[PDB]
């Protein structure tokens, strides 16, 4: 999963 | 105290199982097991707290009645009232630190704690105010409550963004991955403002709601926000944090925009999640021209394939995704068709109904 | 293995969810987890176990198939089946170790276990037979499944009594403080016997009974017992003890009559049971000429009194009860008017419908 | 509670 912010 | 009332069953029966809302069965003091109660002018008012908001109803007397206040357990004094008889007539007095119930031939005394004990949480100022049908507020809270985040130690995104801009009522949710946010005209020019509201004073007053259009009106404080609808008052706490800037993780130039029918691509990625990864749920879409490819496999090499003709013109594109992102975006979507946009492999997905653009919901690819 | 088989998806979802049943959460072995198929014939056969108990599914094949065996895991196939548009064609062969599951433009691979490894519960000889409506065996098992014990260390208790006499078949269920007993005559000469089956199984069985015009035919053997219903055959383990004797149990000489009627009776207790003790659940009951009343008090000094007309025959007395006795009992009755029949406060009390003898039920009482 | 059996 990749971060958003 | 003096409290004296006869109320109807019915009448007090919805008023009981809202103001009971906040409780959570198991208190930490025993006075918030309890529900205040007060007369005052032809007014019952009943009023139930969690210290972190209080749900309060308004019941109107037409029967003789005498000033008061005291506290009652809420779901002792529920349980009685809904187990009375259609119609039946509800005769309530105090008796010393005792609560004397009586109706037709059943009587109940019930253990008190003194009014002046119980907590207030109404002291406070509005700063912004409006109104709004209570289906729109409803509609709000739906469509984004999904991705607040649930205990997560940055605090101040177990919660949900209210922001108001130009005559616009906006909600926004994120939990670092996902993010939904809906917007909805309300008719009354507003000041730019923004709070936080936790999670639990969204979910219960998601549930004061129905799909009515009668007003709600809006008072939002410095420290506080209050919804009245009908004969009902929530107010909670505001969230003292900062939310991010959301407008700044919105994809900015998608240059790819596939649409498909709502159901079918739904479908589909539920089919698809059965073979994903228990855990990390990770599903492959490849997309190429009209036409959307979805795999999935797991620990144990079994594998689920899914091909959906779509209307898509962009580039051949592989990109990964929690699945159960993509199935609860679809889930709040309540439309026939969607809009997906995307850039690259490495950068969110904006998905939207097809035919507007109230809800937008941005969500984070995985590597895969 | 040679297995191929293409059905329809409507007629795989309730044969599915049946032979699911038996499965519960985490299985102890792998292949409890997993559903036997079998072609053979023109029929598919579907089988789910826990070794303690198995239910079958037979679908005709009116598509070309071939014959074999396999096993798949239970929730994966289903999931898929069901997640499968209403219509859709569901074609399923093996490719080696995996079965290939195939409609529309949706394909899966899962992985399987061989059927020579799934436990087989069918090798057992009938020794009682019968047919009976699906609505009379499902009557039986719902007027006295509540007083089965739950999780008792006297295991034989864990269960119910199928016992067959004469033309009448009986059930019988208690966890040592209450017993129901129900009769129901079946129009064939059967031998004397009577068997336990075991909680799981029997809500099992109640659960594959719809009330249909489809009879429901019964074989009990010396371990087993089998129950064929329509295209369904579910079979259970016995417990292996002694059950007691509900002809001891039976009040013989009761002294004192009662009868009310029981849907006030039913919300007198529901509301009495309020303000008793969380825990043990406690009520008295004062019986006077044509007067009962009943109270409960709990640790707070709250108290509920309720006043009922009544007919009363025999001395003044007071008893006391676990009150969810009293409500599990009167929930299952359905009927107008209750019987009750005492002799003292330390003594059984048998409740039945006023106008019929077919069901019993006796309570013990508390200590007051 | 007493005991039926
Ligand atoms: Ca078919």
């Amino acid at each position: 999963q990749a971060d958003l912010f | 105290s003096h409290m004296k009332f006869t109320v109807e069953r019915e009448h007090l029966l919805k008023p009981l199982q809202q103001v009971s809302g906040p409780l959570g069965g198991r208190p930490t003091l025993p006075i918030l097991g309890n529900l205040l109660l007060q007369v005052a002018d032809g007014t019952l008012s009943l009023t139930g707290t969690d210290l972190e908001m209080e749900m309060v109803a308004r019941v109107a007397l037409v029967q003789p009645h005498e000033p008061g206040a005291t506290t009652v357990p809420a779901r002792k004094f529920f349980d009685i009232c809904r187990g009375l008889p259609e119609g039946a007539e509800i005769a309530v007095q105090l008796e010393g630190e005792r609560m004397l119930v009586r109706s037709g031939r059943s009587r109940f005394s019930l253990s008190t704690l003194p009014a002046a004990d119980f907590p207030n949480l109404d002291d406070w100022q509005s700063e912004v105010e409006f109104t709004l049908p209570q289906a729109t507020m409803k509609r709000l809270i739906e469509a984004t409550q999904f991705s607040m985040a649930h205990q997560d130690v940055r605090y101040y995104l177990n919660g949900m963004l209210f922001e108001t801009e130009g005559e616009e009522l906006r909600t926004v949710a994120t939990d670092g991955h996902r993010l939904a946010v809906c917007s909805m005209p309300i008719g009354q020019s507003l000041p730019s403002h923004s709070v936080i509201v936790p999670r639990k004073g969204v979910i219960e007053l998601m549930r004061m709601l129905d799909g009515g259009d009668n007003p709600l009106r809006v008072q939002i404080g410095s420290n506080n926000i209050r919804a009245h609808v009908g004969d009902f008052i929530f107010t909670s706490k505001l969230v003292d944090g900062r939310f991010p800037d959301y407008r700044r993780v919105l994809p900015k130039n998608p240059d790819k925009h596939l649409e498909a029918g709502c159901d079918l691509l739904k479908q589909a990625f539920a089919r698809a999640a059965i073979l994903s990864n228990e855990k990390f749920r990770g599903v492959r879409l490849y997309v190429s021209e009209n036409q959307l490819k979805i795999t999935a496999n797991n620990p144990e090499q079994e594998e689920a394939e899914e091909i959906l003709d779509v209307t898509y013109s962009g580039a051949e594109m592989e990109i990964g995704f929690n699945v159960s992102y993509v199935l609860d975006v679809l889930n709040a979507l309540k439309c026939e068709n969607v809009r997906m946009m995307l850039t690259d492999s490495v950068s969110p997905v904006q998905i939207e109904d097809a035919a507007s653009q109230s809800a937008a919901y941005v969500v984070m690819p995985m590597r895969l």
